[PDB]
This record gives C-alpha cells, sequence and structure tokens, in this order.
C-alpha cells in the first residue's frame, strides 16, 4: 500500500 | 463655423508619394470619423479610406488598400504611397459620426486636386444625364447588387448633390431622412434594391450631378451618378 | 378683517369639500370589480443599462420609444439606446447634484437640473457634433426637482422653492410663474396636450396648473406625506400621485377627488416614481423598498413585482408605444422590463 | 451591423471615458458643511480660500477636499440630504458667540443615511464666547448647566451636550475649538478625514 | 482493510469540503459579481472567491483519485492540465489572501495614498499581477506533469528527469506559497493591530484583533501540514517508519489544505455587514 | 400685510369652487372604457410574442 500511496500523487499537489 | 479645409495639391511623377492633410475646425474632430472621397477628372465619386473616432477601426478601398494609409491637433493625414496613373483625382475630406439617428457624411470639404504625370455592392444609375427644365419634377434612379434593407430595419442609401464647381452636400441619409439645411423640395424613396430620389419645384441651385451611395458594408460603393443638366 | 377673511376661507374650503362629497356617488372598485383581472403580470428584465457609477435620480424616454436619457449623481446624463443597450451621448454636467432630467418630444434638447437651482438645456443636434449647453435657466431660489418639455422652446420646471415656472429657452426667462404650493414641489407631469400640468409638492397636495394663463385650477389632497411622483392617465383625464405615505393614489380631473388608493399592508416604504401603461390598465409604481409593484389601475390589486434592483428605485417610465418599462435605482443600474 | 459597428465603437469609447472620469472623481474627498445661519460656515470655507450649493475645493497634504456648503438651500433638508450619503464626513460649525444648532445636529447625526458618516464638530467664536461669558452667564443658553461660568468648563459642557446626541456604535464625532482666526482648521480637517478614511475602508473590508 | 483510517478521514473531509466550498463560493460569487458592484474592497473578495471556487470545483478530481486508487481515466492532456489548474487556483487563493493583508495594512498606515492612488483599476491590475505570478509558478507543473510512470492503469506522475529539480520545485513551492505569504500576512496584521493599539481606534481594536488572529491561525493550521509533508516526503526515507507515516498523512494533509478553500468565504466575504445582509437576502 | 395674502387665498378658493364636477361613476366608467378600448394595444398586460417583441 505504501508503494501505491507514493505512486498515488494527488492531483491537487 | 464648421470647416474641413485640406491641402496637398500638386503634380507628382509616377511612383511618388505624398502626405495629404485635412485641416478641421468648428467641430469636435476627435469625436468624428473622417472619410476620404475622390472624384476622377470626369468620372464619379469613389470611397478612398475611413478612420473612426479614436482610430479604432480603419478601412480602405479595393484599389487603395495597403498603398494609402489614413491617420490623424484637429488634422487628418492620409499617408499616401506609390502614386499611379489611376490615382489622379480630386480628393475630398468628409466627416461622419455614427450613432442612432446620426447624419453621416453630412459635411464635405472643398476638395484637393491631385495629378500624376468581389463582394462589392455595386450601385448603377442607368440615366447618365437627364435634361430637366426649372420648376418641373425630376427623378434619379438607383440600383444595388444586394438588398440594402438590413435586419435592423434601416436601408443604407445615401444621396449627395454636387453643384458644378462646389463640394457635394448630403441631401438624404438612409434613403428616407432629410439632412439639416436641405430644403423640403428633395425627397427620396425605395425598397431593398430600387431607390428613387424625388425633386419637386426645381430651382437653379439644384442643377448638378446626383450620386447614390450605399453604406450597408464597406467598401462604400458609389453610383455612376446622374448629371441633371439644366 | 383677518377674522372675516379666515372665516371666508374656511367656508370656501367647507363648500369645496361638500361639492366633492356630492359629486361622489360610487367608488372605482364598486364599478371595476366585475371585470376580469389582468392575471399575473410577470415582467422580466430584458436589458440592464450598466453605465452609471452613482445613484440614478431620473430617467426619461424619447418620443420614439427607443432612446432614453438617464441623469445620475456622478455628474453625467447618458443617453441610452434601449434596444441595443448602447450609449449615444455622455453629457458632463457642471453641477453633479442633479435630481431631474427631460428628453424633448422632438428629440433635440435635453434638460437637467438639481441643487444648483438652474435648469440646463442641452442641444443634441449641434452642427459641431458635441452636446452644448444652449441655455442655463436661472431664477429659482430652490433645488429644481422636475422639468418637462412642451416644445423645443417652452419648458416647465418644478423647484424646491415652492414655485413652478414656465420658461422660454430662447429668451431664457420665466414666461409664467406658478405659485401656491406651501412646500417643496418635488414632482411634475405635463398633460398629453401640453396645455395642462399637475405638480406634486411635499406639503401632501397636488395642484392643477394651466400653462397658458398660469392660474391654478384645482387642488388635489388626500396624501398623508410628501408626494414624490406624479403622472397623468394616458387619456389626460386623470392622474396618479405616489407619495412617501407608502400609498399611491388615483385622482380624477373631472371628479376633483381621489378614486383609488394603491396601499398594501405589507408595504411600508414610500413611492419614488409612478407611471401608467399605454392603455392605463397598469400603474407601475417604484418603491423605496427596493422593489417596483405593478398595480391594477382599475382593481387596485398588485399584478406582479418588478424586483431585481439592489437599492431604492428612483425613477420609472414606460415607452410611448408601451413596449417596455424602464426603472432606475440608486444601485446605478437601469433595467428594461417587458 | 452596417454602421451599428461604429455605434458600438462610440458607445465603448464613451463608456471608457465614463470609467476614467469616475476613477478621477473617486479620489476627491467629499465633505458636507452644516450649521446654523451665520454660524461661521462662510468664515471657515473662505479663510481656506476658493443661492445654490456653494461647492468649495482645495488641496491639502495630497488630498483634494470638496466642501459642499449647502447653506443656500433654505428648504426642507430631508428631500435632498440623501444625495450626500457618500460624503466622507459632515463638517459641522457652531458659533459659540451666540441652542439652535443642537436640534439640527441631533437630526443630522441620527439621520438614516448618516448612521455611518462621521460628523466633525467645529466651535468657532472662542474669543467672542469668552467675551459673552464675561458679560453674561453661560447658563442663559442652557439653564440646566449647573457649573461655573468659565470658558474651560462652559466649552466642555457644550461639547458634551453636542456629542450626547450620538447613538450609533460605529460613528465618531470629532471636535475642535477655533477663534475665527486660526489656520489650523485645515490640519484638523485633514486629521479627521484621515481617521474617517481609515475607519470607512476598514468597515468596507469587514475588518472594522 | 481496503481503506486506511487516514484514507477514510481524508475522503470524508474532502467530500465535506467540496460540498461546503462549492455552496459557499457559488453563493459569494453570485452575490458579489452579479448582484453587487465591483468596489475597491470587494475586487479582492471576487478574485479570492473565484480562485477558491475553481479549487473546490476541481476537488472532486482528487476525490475520485482517492476513491479509485490512483487511476486517471481523464487521458493525457488532462493529466497535464488538472494539477496545474488546481495549483494555480490554490496559490492564487493564497497570494490573494496575502495581497488582502497588504491592502489592509496599506489602508491602515497610508490613508492618504490609498485615497489618492488606490482605485478599482489599480486593484484589478494588481490582482492580475497576482494571477500572473501564480501562472508563472505553476507553468513547471504543466511542463512536467504527464502520464509517465507505471504500466497497468494510468498514474499521473511527472515527466521528470533524488534529482535536483525536485528539490528546486518543492523549495520554491514551500517558500513562495507559504513562508513569504505567511510572513507578509503576520507582519501586516501585527502592524495593523499595533497601530490600532496606538490609541485612535477604541471600538475596533477588539473586532479587528479577533478577525486578524482567526484568519492568520486558520491559514497557519490549514497550510502548514501541506508544505510540511511536502518537505517531509523528501527529507525522509520512504522505507523508514516516518516515511510510511508521511505517506499515510499525505491525503489528510492535502485535504486539510484544501479545507481552506471552503473556510475562506466565511472568513472573508461573510464579515462585512453589507455583504452579510446581501447573502441573507439572496438565500 | 396678511390682508393681501388672505384675499388672494379667498380668491383662489372661490376660483377652485367655481369649477363644475361630474359624478365619480361617470369618471370611473370613462377610465374603464379607455382601458378596455386600448387593451389590445398594450404590450404589457398581454405578453407580446418574441417575434413582435423588440426586447426579446
Amino acid at each position: 500500500r505504501r508503494r501505491h500511496y507514493h505512486h498515488a500523487l494527488p492531483p491537487s499537489r | 463655423d464648421v470647416q474641413l479645409v485640406e491641402s496637398g495639391g500638386g503634380l507628382v511623377q509616377p511612383g511618388g508619394s505624398r502626405k495629404l492633410s485635412c485641416s478641421a475646425s468648428g467641430f469636435a474632430f476627435s469625436s468624428f470619423g473622417m472619410h476620404w472621397v475622390r472624384q476622377a477628372p470626369e468620372k464619379g465619386l469613389e470611397w478612398v479610406a475611413y478612420i473612426s473616432s479614436g482610430s479604432g477601426t480603419i478601412y480602405y478601398a479595393d484599389t487603395v488598400k495597403g498603398r494609402f494609409t489614413i491617420s490623424r491637433k484637429n488634422t487628418l493625414f492620409l499617408q499616401m504611397t506609390s502614386l499611379r496613373s489611376e490615382d489622379t483625382a480630386m480628393y475630398y475630406c468628409v466627416r461622419s459620426i455614427y450613432y442612432y439617428g446620426s447624419s453621416p457624411f453630412d459635411f464635405w470639404g472643398q476638395g484637393t486636386t491631385l495629378t500624376v504625370s468581389g463582394s462589392d455592392i455595386v450601385m448603377t444609375q442607368a440615366t447618365s444625364s437627364v435634361p430637366v427644365t426649372p420648376g418641373e419634377s425630376v427623378s434619379i434612379s438607383c440600383r444595388s447588387s444586394k438588398s440594402l434593407l438590413h435586419s435592423n430595419g434601416n436601408t443604407y442609401l445615401y444621396w449627395f448633390l454636387q453643384r458644378p464647381g462646389q463640394s457635394p452636400q448630403l441631401l438624404i441619409y438612409r434613403m428616407s431622412n432629410l439632412a439639416s439645411g436641405v430644403p423640403d423640395r428633395f425627397s427620396g424613396s425605395g425598397s431593398g434594391t430600387a431607390f428613387t430620389l424625388t425633386i419637386s419645384r426645381l430651382e437653379a441651385e439644384d442643377v448638378g450631378v446626383y450620386y447614390c451611395m450605399q453604406h450597408l458594408e464597406y467598401p462604400l460603393t458609389f453610383g455612376a451618378g446622374t448629371k441633371l443638366e439644366l | 378683517e383677518l377674522d372675516q377673511l379666515r372665516q371666508e376661507a374656511e367656508q370656501l374650503k367647507n363648500q369645496i369639500r361638500d361639492a366633492r362629497k356630492a359629486c361622489a356617488d360610487a367608488t372605482l372598485s364598486q364599478i371595476t370589480n366585475n371585470i376580469d383581472p389582468v392575471g399575473r403580470i410577470q415582467m422580466r428584465t430584458r436589458r440592464t443599462l450598466r453605465g452609471h457609477l452613482a445613484k440614478i435620480y431620473a430617467m426619461h424616454w424619447g418620443t420614439d420609444s427607443r432612446l432614453l436619457v438617464s441623469a445620475s449623481q456622478d455628474g453625467k446624463l447618458i443617453i441610452w439606446d434601449s434596444y441595443t443597450t448602447n450609449k449615444v451621448h455622455a453629457i458632463p454636467l457642471r453641477s453633479s447634484w442633479v435630481m431631474t432630467c427631460a428628453y424633448a418630444p422632438s428629440g433635440n434638447y435635453v434638460a437637467c437640473g438639481g441643487l444648483d437651482n438652474i435648469c440646463s438645456i442641452y442641444n443634441l443636434k449641434t452642427r459641431e457634433g458635441n452636446v452644448r449647453v444652449s441655455r442655463e435657466l436661472a431664477g429659482h431660489t430652490g433645488y429644481l426637482s422636475c422639468c418637462r418639455f412642451l416644445d423645443d422652446n417652452q419648458i416647465v420646471t418644478s423647484s424646491g422653492d415652492t414655485t413652478c415656472a414656465l420658461w422660454d429657452i430662447e429668451t431664457g426667462q420665466q414666461t409664467t410663474t406658478f405659485t401656491g404650493h406651501t412646500g417643496d414641489v418635488m414632482s411634475l407631469s405635463l398633460a398629453p396636450d401640453t396645455r395642462l400640468f399637475v405638480s406634486g409638492a411635499c406639503d401632501a397636495s397636488a395642484k392643477l396648473w394651466d400653462v397658458r394663463e398660469g392660474m391654478c385650477r384645482q387642488t388635489f389632497t388626500g396624501h398623508e406625506s410628501d408626494i414624490n411622483a406624479i403622472c397623468f392617465f394616458p387619456n389626460g383625464n386623470a392622474f396618479a400621485t405616489g407619495s412617501d405615505d407608502a400609498t399611491c393614489r388615483l385622482f380624477d380631473l373631472r371628479a376633483d377627488q381621489e378614486l383609488m388608493t394603491y396601499s398594501h399592508d405589507n408595504i411600508i416604504c414610500g413611492i419614488t416614481s409612478v407611471s401608467f401603461s399605454k392603455s392605463g390598465r397598469l400603474l407601475l409604481a417604484g418603491y423605496d423598498d427596493f422593489n417596483c409593484n405593478v398595480w391594477d389601475a382599475l382593481k387596485a390589486d398588485r399584478a406582479g413585482v418588478l424586483a431585481g434592483h439592489d437599492n431604492r428605485v428612483s425613477c420609472l417610465g414606460v415607452t410611448d408605444d408601451g413596449m417596455a418599462v424602464a426603472t432606475g435605482s440608486w444601485d446605478s443600474f437601469l433595467k428594461i422590463w417587458n | 451591423s452596417a454602421e451599428e459597428r461604429a455605434a458600438l465603437e462610440r458607445s465603448k469609447a464613451i463608456e471608457k471615458n465614463l470609467k476614467e472620469d469616475g476613477i478621477s472623481a473617486a479620489k476627491d474627498v467629499k465633505l458636507l458643511l452644516l450649521g446654523a445661519d451665520n454660524s461661521g460656515k462662510s468664515t471657515i470655507v473662505k479663510q481656506m480660500k476658493i443661492t445654490g450649493i456653494v461647492e468649495t475645493h482645495f488641496t491639502f497634504k495630497n488630498l483634494h477636499f470638496r466642501l459642499f456648503d449647502v447653506g443656500g438651500q433654505r428648504s426642507e433638508r430631508k428631500k435632498w440630504i440623501h444625495c450626500f450619503e457618500d460624503v466622507t464626513a459632515i463638517i459641522f460649525c457652531v458659533d459659540l458667540s451666540d441652542h439652535e444648532s443642537l436640534m439640527l445636529f441631533d437630526s443630522i447625526c441620527n439621520n438614516k443615511f448618516f448612521i455611518d458618516t462621521s460628523i466633525i464638530l467645529f466651535l468657532n467664536k472662542k474669543d467672542l464666547f469668552g467675551e459673552k461669558i464675561k458679560k453674561s452667564p453661560l447658563t442663559i443658553c442652557f439653564p440646566e448647566y449647573t457649573g461655573p461660568n468659565t470658558y474651560e468648563d462652559a466649552a466642555a459642557y457644550i461639547q458634551a451636550q453636542f456629542e450626547s446626541k450620538n447613538r450609533s456604535p460605529n460613528k465618531e464625532i470629532y471636535c475642535h475649538m477655533t477663534c475665527a482666526t486660526d489656520t489650523n482648521n485645515a490640519q484638523v480637517i485633514f486629521d479627521a478625514v484621515t481617521d474617517i478614511i481609515i475607519a470607512n475602508n476598514l468597515r468596507g473590508c469587514g475588518l472594522y | 482493510p481496503l481503506f486506511q483510517p487516514q484514507d477514510i478521514a481524508s475522503m470524508v473531509i474532502l467530500g465535506l469540503t467540496c460540498l461546503l466550498g462549492l455552496l459557499g463560493n457559488g453563493l459569494v460569487l453570485w452575490v458579489a459579481g452579479v448582484k453587487m458592484k465591483t468596489t475597491v474592497n470587494t475586487v479582492w473578495f471576487l478574485h479570492l472567491t473565484l480562485a477558491d471556487f475553481l479549487c473546490c470545483l476541481s476537488l472532486p478530481f482528487s476525490l475520485a483519485h482517492l476513491i479509485l486508487q490512483g487511476h486517471w481515466p481523464y487521458g493525457l492532456f488532462l493529466c497535464k492540465l488538472i494539477p496545474s489548474i488546481i495549483i494555480l487556483n490554490m496559490f492564487a487563493s493564497v497570494f490573494l489572501l496575502t495581497a488582502i493583508s497588504l491592502d489592509r495594512c496599506l489602508i491602515v498606515h497610508k490613508p492618504i495614498w490609498c485615497q489618492n492612488h488606490r482605485n478599482v483599476r489599480t486593484a484589478f491590475a494588481i490582482c492580475g499581477c497576482v494571477w500572473v505570478v501564480a501562472f508563472v509558478m505553476c507553468v513547471p507543473v504543466f511542463v512536467y506533469r504527464d502520464l509517465f510512470i507505471m504500466d497497468n492503469r494510468s498514474i499521473c506522475r511527472y515527466n521528470f528527469d533524488v534529482p535536483t529539480p525536485l528539490m528546486a520545485i518543492t523549495i520554491t513551492r514551500l517558500v513562495v506559497g507559504f513562508l513569504v505569504p505567511f510572513f507578509i500576512m503576520v507582519i501586516c496584521y501585527s502592524l495593523i493591530v499595533f497601530r490600532m493599539r496606538k490609541t485612535n481606534f477604541t471600538k475596533s481594536r477588539n473586532k479587528t484583533f479577533r478577525v486578524a488572529v482567526a484568519v492568520v491561525t486558520v491559514f497557519f493550521i490549514c497550510w502548514t501540514p501541506y508544505h510540511l509533508v511536502g518537505v517531509l516526503l523528501l527529507i525522509t526515507d520512504p522505507e523508514s517508519s516516518l516515511g510510511e507515516a508521511v505517506m499515510s498523512w499525505d491525503h489528510m494533509s492535502i485535504a486539510l489544505a484544501s479545507a481552506n478553500s471552503c473556510f475562506n468565504p466565511f472568513l472573508y466575504a461573510l464579515l462585512g455587514k453589507d455583504f452579510r445582509k446581501k447573502a441573507r437576502q439572496s438565500i | 400685510a396678511s390682508i393681501a395674502q388672505a384675499r388672494k387665498l379667498v380668491e383662489q378658493l372661490k376660483m377652485e369652487a367655481n369649477i363644475d364636477r361630474i359624478k365619480v361613476s361617470k369618471a370611473a366608467a370613462d377610465l374603464m372604457a379607455y382601458c378596455e378600448a386600448h387593451a389590445k394595444e398594450d404590450p404589457l398586460l398581454t405578453p407580446v410574442p418574441a417575434s413582435e417583441n423588440p426586447f426579446r
């Protein structure tokens, strides 16, 4: 999940 | 009073240039749009250029575009380049401000004489000349390549009277309205394509050449004109 | 002789009241109750003239039903092309404290006046093009509150010095001066024949004047506060006088008395402008409550609210052909309702 | 759209002229001069140089003041007083040489349009006030004034009586005393107008 | 579980913020920029509420991104435009807040200059300058944001070749978007309250102090976690416990930062009595 | 003095009282008839179609 969270860069950042 | 006196007359060799100037007085020049109209030594009037109040919009004729540039102290400059054989004409200075109920082309300058060593709405006057006696009724016909009745409800036919040796005077604007100073003896009518200027109780001063001009879309094409000779 | 004169005046007033009561046989509502109502007149803003920058205090319509003159507190009297919302003229005023404006029936001249005591006439058809102050009618000692054009030469003005004055724009002199109001004359309306006119003064009364002879004919009373607007019935045989009592009233010239009061209990704000319709069936009255209510002139019921102004509406007037209603307001916007 | 394009051009040009004129006019500070007849409005407005509204203008420390002396309007005030709703302040003048101005100040301070504008209170004729105090007791104007007949106390009592008419929380009455021969009136007006400008701009932003 | 507690909290607060901000910003814009006029004071409110409305309207993009696990069904051009649009309106909001602080300080300290030179045209010009500054600082987001990384499904990462430009971008983000605006806001409001403490004001020193402290503390608590986690994601090893912590707190932090977009209308537009009355009348 | 003002007021009141009046019923009927006759010519009490309306 940590790798996915790192990849899931928010579109609002 | 109101005045548009202009200078720049002379003789220019072919390929020359000149900066024609129009000296204006007696009116708020900065709040008017100044035209330039010319007459060939024998032909009729022909629109040359147009500059608006504030110089926002500038238009030019088909045979004038690019070659001649208009500009404006109360003085209007028609920066003119690459004079050719066909450019020899008596250039006039005309004011025109456009608003609801206005009277464009109302005043005409005395003119300056210059010598050189596809969507046009063409207006045609079949009668080149009409011999008419004083005190009788006269009529000058006019045509167009398109209907001049715009959707706003105004037909844009203008009628000018050019006395022999004098500047043209706006007689009728928008085909039905009579300009200030024009006597009631002059009337105009028409619909869409065919227009007719009606003259009643002819006088000596009314003798001249009558011109039919459209304003629905630039260029402001001029009719051949009718020479209502005495 | 003071006591005898006062007794004679009181007796004359009593006789006038008795005659007015005798001429009263029925009410307007008793007669126009049987007619069908006009329904819900849901007028909607078609144009919004967003030109002025300050409070709009007056606005008048041209005789062609298209051009409108609007005088604001910003020292400008713009002339409006209603159909296209275009601006045709922007006349800078010498004095910015203007609370009236007129548009000549011929369309040549524009009048404007206010706290400067002088009614100013402007020439729109000048050969030089620019609009010039052809005349500045001086002679009033109080603020000019209303001014209407009879022709290009004559003009009638209502001032805060309790007097109305008929001028001649050529000679620039009071041809006739109208006296008799005991307070500020805050409104004026000229009859369609331009031979009679009625003024609404702050003393809660409205007088009838004859332009020619300059002698007051009839005095109409019944309001409880200062009248701020007045307007003739289109027939010229009646007029409505909205006031600060939050009630508009309808008076009859021939009956010499009020006919109907347009008062709603929900309304507490005073009327600033009153204007009938082309048929006289509607009385669009502008209220200081920021809304304008269309009134059934025959049944005295509301038929719609011209809400949409964020501040008090100061002027209202229908076109000559009746195709639209224009309302000005202190929010600096003039809205065309249809 | 044949020559209606030029009409639109003219309308846009004069709209731009209207915007420029409004921007230029918004810079000036509007003030309202009020008081009794012969109370000293003419004196203060003329000592600073430059029958209708006698508008006066001047420049002081990079502010263009516009004093709208309406003393010539001898009519009902309520019918035109709303026109001055946009004034920055209401410069109020009282001649201490002569009660009549208190009611007018009460009316103009509690007016429904001037609940936000700050009234500036000027008290002229200080020397004449002292002369009248020496000649006659100050209790003639106010019989309820239970105090000594001295300038320092009578003037303070009159100022307190005037300021008591205030009833709004967000408006301030400024006061000053002059001897009809002081040039510091311009500086007093400048200070009051700067304070009122700050307060009004803070109110507009919601911070006040 | 499928969603972490931090993720669930971020999703719920993001949805609430989107709804509330859309409603409030729409109300504020509809009142001011349609019914009311454009005075000198409310030009700032118009621009700020427009930026906040754009941020809130783009917020459902982040809502979907959180909901459906980083997939970007919006294509290629949108994957390069949406981050830049969001950052542009967000930092337009922050710079407009700072410029409002500057305008208030200038009003308090220089009444003569504000009366004589500050008008609607100048306010619009400086607001356009603020928008241009935001656009300039957000152009790199556009030139770098794309659909580069990953193979299965679409992930909006940067076309970006730890690299120095990431440090540069994060540093300029941090500084220009938080510190200089926060420092300017604190200095301006401290000067305002100090000058108003220098006698004169006696009926505003309390309300102005309350408004200033509330605005500054809301700004601080909303925007500090954002740039804080932004720099933590670089100054921390992802393999460490703190790395996982900041990865989890990323969504909560960005949701908190975006909550300023919905807190701004209440804190700024709905304080003036005239605007409060207008909003009450509209509803 | 006030004698002239009182005499002027009395003369004005006498002139106002000299005008004859009609019944209010007749005036109301005339107003109603005028409203009825011009009802078809009023573009406000009947919403004019957008084809004819120049402000649509």
